[PDB]
């Protein structure tokens, strides 16, 4: 089960 | 005994035409489960393990939302770190990036990991107090100071202690035939003449599950490490693992040489003699 | 930056006459794009496949390509390896006893 909340950018 | 979780994926990028090529891969322990490749037809999270394919609809719909995602959010990351690094829009780059869990026996959180990296070196990684980052240059010290802005660490933490474990006590249930079997090495010794008064053993340990396996040579009670090769574990293909160690002997003493096969499957160490 | 290294090997311990599978393990190398072919008698076999890219602790990729295969006395199998770190392409015989 996928992370959902990989949206921060680098 | 312990267990793990783990989520590996690479983004390249494609300077001559077209988007980064984006490939993720999911483990539990040694045993891979999901995939999704930017190059595949159906463009969906994909099962690669029979126990994973009783889960319905909703989640691999959310598995292809989720994994796609992350694919944007690789993408935006290779332009971000191509401009931090003063590099030209010429040139192929590479973003990778791993997390997961550890459970121990009891099946309680044990440890857990995030980490990312471009051009294949570390950039920054989430410490083990699951709080703090490791910058490993002046372009990752940018992003850590983003990162600690933006409260990622605190998100990260909850889902590696959290939904990360839930998760993959499912798929030990699950998966429970395969995933908590342990398959012991089939070992056998081999023998190669390598002139009429020397020649080579070779110790084989094949179709083992986990991957996870020591071989040791003793000659007369005593490590051996002197004229031995020992080569790196392999895949059989099978979802198990191959590995061999072999050594250079006087032809005739054969007997003074063991194999010692240490592997969680064995309840005590295997000794093998040639014979 | 990083050179493949290779290892060509069959599934099952070989026996002439009996179906297996040839397999080529790539790993330890860096970037990811890489050129895997299996030979049979200096020729490329048309059906090979290969697993899902991943990686090591050390960032470095490791990928199986492997396809079925039978073993003859006669019939010479190797696994073909091109990539950016390799001025030209290394060829790693199979042998039956590594
Ligand atoms: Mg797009
Ligand atoms: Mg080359």
């Amino acid at each position: 089960y996928l992370d959902s909340g990989i949206h921060s950018g680098a | 005994g312990s267990h793990s979780m783990r989520y590996f994926f690479t983004s390249v990028s494609r300077p001559g035409r077209g988007e980064p090529r984006f490939i993720a891969v999911g483990y539990v322990d040694d045993t891979q489960f999901v995939r999704f490749d930017s190059d595949a037809a159906s463009q969906r999270m994909e099962p690669r393990a029979p126990w994973i394919e009783q889960e319905g609809p909703e989640y691999w719909d959310g598995e292809t939302r989720k994994v796609k995602a992350h694919s944007q959010t690789h993408r935006v990351d290779l332009g971000t770190l191509r401009g931090y690094y003063n590099q030209s829009e010429a040139g192929s780059h590479t973003v990778q990036r791993m997390y997961g869990c550890d459970v121990g026996s009891d099946w309680r959180f044990l440890r857990g990991y995030h980490q990312y990296a471009y051009d294949g070196k570390d950039y920054i990684a989430l410490k083990e107090d699951l709080r703090s980052w490791t910058a490993a240059d002046m372009a990752a010290q940018t992003t850590k100071h983003k990162w600690e802005a933006a409260h990622v660490a605190e998100q990260l933490r909850a889902y590696l202690e959290g939904t990360c474990v839930e998760w993959l006590r499912r798929y030990l249930e699950n998966g429970k035939e395969t995933l908590q079997r342990t398959d012991a090495p089939k070992t056998h010794m081999t023998h190669h003449a390598v002139s009429d008064h020397e020649a080579t053993l070779r110790c084989w340990a094949l179709s083992f599950y986990p991957a996870e396996i020591t071989l040791t040579w003793q000659r007369d009670g005593e490590d051996q490490t002197q004229d031995t090769e020992l080569v790196e574990t392999r895949p059989a293909g099978d979802g198990t693992f191959q590995k061999w160690a072999a050594v250079v002997v006087p032809s005739g003493q054969e007997q003074r040489y063991t194999c010692h096969v240490q592997h969680e499957g064995l309840p005590k160490p295997l000794t093998l003699r040639w014979e | 930056q990083r050179t493949p290294k290779i290892q060509v090997y069959s599934r099952h311990p070989a026996e002439n006459g009996k179906s297996n599978f040839l397999n080529c393990y790539v790993s330890g190398f860096h970037p990811s794009d890489i050129e895997v072919d299996l030979l049979k008698n200096g020729e490329r076999i048309e059906k090979v496949e290969h697993s899902d890219l991943s990686f090591s602790k050390d960032w470095s990729f490791y990928l199986l390509y492997y396809t079925e295969f039978t073993p003859t006395e006669k019939d010479e199998y190797a696994c073909r390896v091109n990539h950016v770190t390799l001025s030209q392409p290394k060829i790693v015989k199979w042998d039956r006893d590594m």
